[PDB]
RNA sequence: CCACUCGGCACCUUACGAGAAAUCAAAGUCUUUGGGUUCUGGGGGGAGUAUGGUCGCAAGGCUGAAACUUAAAGGAAUUGAC
RNA sequence: UUGUAUUGGAAUGAGUACAAUGUAAAUACCUUAACGAGGAACAAUUGGAGGGCAAGUCUGGUGCCAGCAGCCGCGGUAAUUCCAGCUCCAAUAGCGUAUAUUAAAGUUGUUGCAGUUAAAAAGCUCGUAGUUGAACUUUGGGCCCGGUUGGCCAACGGGGCCUUU
């Protein structure tokens, strides 16, 4: 038969289910950033767990070990590109100090709110899913898209929507017609 | 010290010693002897199906006081005879003799649960419909 | 206040200004107002209350998240009374903690300097230094004590009947106190021995 | 009789220590975990029962289960009802 | 600038569809003319609310019975645990149950357990296999070359020769 398609799971569940202090801290994040699930938080802490594991391993190697230089620099290069790590903190020991809020800050949903365009994180999410926002030329309709530092200059309304310059939408058009029909008595 | 050999060439005695002592672990011994095939009514499966012979009430253990509702069942694949509990009160009206029922374990890995002496299993489905759906009035049961 | 002990008089007069002097000379502390003025940021947490035959037993931890912690246990006939008196006992027991680095010494200590153990009853608690961003890996009761001390990263292991709550807290409290007992090579240098403040200000302290 | 020394059955004093405690010159030198080596245990019953083997004139000895059943059984030390 | 309730325009795909694209021919995805929200009926579930373990001194019923309950337990009118109604909690296009197995388990222990009184040192001694077994033989001192790193010089590595070799 054809070779197998590979796949993997992308989140992990906390091990104590009803810890009151954890439950409160999670709900504050969901309200601040407009998430719908706890799963959306578990996804980010799962990613950060793998990043720390990799860095923590390399730090046991000798300095000037060729592997530590090659893979260490790649890891840092990659986190700076998305703006999770500040260009001042460009050192492997600062990678261990990252926290969940640093990743949430870079989602398309929150960027579209900091720039204007939207007047709340809840208003922002609806605009993205309804195909009004473009990044460069491409329409993007996924809220969790991570905005690279070069892309921020190019977020704007899509050319094929109202707000962006096209014809009015279906409901606006219906109303104008019915009024004209009554006025065109 | 510590009463076990430490020497660098003593590996044979260490592993032989561990093998002898694992037979005191309760669940280890069950696997290696194959107890679940030779005995116990479900021959190692999680569920089994049977025919209802007769309807019973079981007096609860003291200090509790209740007459709890049970049935005698004969398993189709073995012919072994078993007693099962029927959950959810009035649900006993849904079962009658020569009905066919699906049984599950009562959660305690072969021990009896709570007040009920000697009852290890509970009814899940009767005549192909689930008791939970009947109790909540979501489906109907045909007679036969 | 009107201090009654010799040390209290020097503190109220403003001759002694940091608690590090008191630890350095290993002086006894008898008046809780002394801690209350040298260490104002201290805050308290109540760990347990249970009724006993009726009386109430309360377990209280106090600290500031910057290197000082204390523990106290009191039984009293009223819930508010037990907490009140529990805080007084905890303030008197304050001790310092030594904290350090898991690896290279960039930018302020964040973990313990060495492995340490403590024992009380059957229970034993062991603390191990951890790399940055691990957090405190401990059960909820022990986790709170380590937070108020101001530790950021530490692993723990334990043995014995940990379900007896007060034996567990006492064992952990012993373990963090031992951090200053362990001699390490950067402490090998030789120092002149200071003069005690009770000598220098002897006439301020009397009468 | 006095001083010293090797070996032995005990005693008194001492706790860096150990322990759940009673207590301990080892029951110490163990989360700061490694001097060498032999045997035994893994919740309580069923049960030192059944079955096979082997030793004995016999009484019996040595080796030695499972089905099933149950939420405790057990150690040390405090206070003190009618 | 933040809550609680009378009122107004905007935005959109679920779905349907001319067409083109796709394909061996098709279906579907991606694209698109027309149509397609006001209880937006275009109505989110599955388990719980004594403790372990987030969340009710609420209100009606019932009679140790029907029932609940992994465990401790609740119930004999005065039910924080049964049954129903309100309200609240948790995960959420998913949630619950049974059986096996991994972690928790330093309850199988090489790392790393225990054997006076809690389970456990064999009546005693000899003895084969097995495991284990005291100290000692070229050490030190000179002279060149010498690579790497750090700020000529210092540290760390390395080669050659002499000294009875």
């Amino acid at each position: 038969p054809r070779a197998p398609r590979t796949y993997s799971k992308t989140y992990s569940t906390p091990k104590r289910p009803y810890e009151s202090s954890r439950l409160d801290a999670e709900l504050k994040l969901a309200g601040e950033f407009g998430l719908k699930n706890k799963k959306e938080i578990y996804r980010i802490s799962f990613q950060l767990s793998k990043i720390r594991r990799a860095a923590r391993d390399l730090l046991t190697r000798d300095e000037k070990d060729p592997k530590r230089l090659f893979e260490g620099n790649a890891l840092i290069r990659r986190l700076v590109r998305v703006g999770v790590l500040s260009e001042d903190k460009k050192k492997l020991d600062y990678v261990l100090a990252l926290k969940v809020e640093d990743f949430l800050e870079r989602r398309l949903q929150t960027q579209v709110y900091k720039l204007g365009l939207a007047k709340s994180v809840h208003h922002a999410r609806v605009l993205i899913t309804q195909r009004h926002i473009a990044v460069g030329k491409q329409i993007v309709n996924i809220p969790s898209f991570m905005v690279r530092l070069d892309s921020e200059k190019h977020i704007d309304f899509a050319p094929t929507s109202p707000f962006g310059g096209a014809r009015p939408g279906r409901v606006a058009r219906r109303n104008a017609a019915r009024k004209a029909e009554a006025s065109g008595e | 010290g510590k009463g076990k050999p430490r020497g660098l060439n003593s590996a044979r005695k260490l592993r032989v010693h561990r093998r002898n002592n694992r037979w005191a672990e309760n669940n280890y011994k069950k696997r290696l002897l194959g107890t679940a095939f030779k005995s116990s009514p479900f021959g190692g499966s999680s569920h089994a199906k049977g025919i209802v012979l007769e309807k019973l009430g079981i007096e609860s253990k003291q200090p509790n006081s209740a007459i709890r509702k049970c049935v005698r069942v004969q398993l189709i694949k073995n012919g072994k005879k078993v007693t099962a509990f029927v959950p959810n009160d009035g649900c006993l009206n849904f079962v009658d003799e020569n009905d066919e029922v699906l049984l599950a374990g009562f959660g305690r890995k072969g021990k009896a649960k709570g007040d009920i002496p000697g009852v290890r299993f509970k009814v899940v489905k009767v005549s192909g419909v689930s008791l939970l759906a009947l109790w909540k009035e979501k489906k109907e049961k045909p007679r036969s | 206040w009107v201090p009654v002990t010799k040390l209290g008089r020097l503190v109220k007069a403003g001759k002694i200004t940091t608690i590090e002097e008191i630890f350095l000379h290993s002086l006894p502390v008898k008046e809780f107002q002394i801690i209350d003025t040298l260490l104002p940021g201290l805050q308290d947490e109540v760990m347990n209350i249970k009724p006993v035959q009726t009386r109430f037993k309360a377990v209280v931890v106090v600290g500031d998240s910057n290197g000082h912690v204390g523990l106290g246990i009191k039984t009293a006939k009223e819930v508010a009374g037990a907490i009140r008196a529990g805080i007084i006992i905890a303030k008197l027991s304050v001790i310092p903690i030594r904290r350090g680095y898991w690896g290279t010494n960039l930018g302020q200590p964040h973990s313990l300097a060495t492995k340490t153990t403590g024992k009380c009853g059957s229970v034993t608690v062991r603390l191990i230094p951890a790399p940055r961003g691990s957090g405190i890996v401990a059960s909820p009761a022990v986790k709170k004590l380590l937070q108020l001390a101001g530790v950021e990263d530490v692993y723990t292991q334990s043995n014995g009947k940990t379900r007896t709550l007060e034996n567990t807290l006492k064992a952990a409290f012993v373990a963090i106190g031992n951090t200053y007992g362990f001699l390490t090579p950067n402490l090998w240098a030789e120092q002149p021995l200071p003069v005690s403040p009770l000598d220098i200000y002897s006439d301020e302290a009397s009468a």
